[PDB]
């Protein structure tokens, strides 16, 4: 949802 | 911020 890493969804 | 499109990557 934001902006970084670590995928939110697949 | 940590909003701007409906699918992305953590915050």
């Amino acid at each position: 949802g934001g902006a970084g890493h670590v995928p939110e969804y697949f | 911020v940590c909003i701007g499109t409906p699918i992305s990557f953590y915050c």
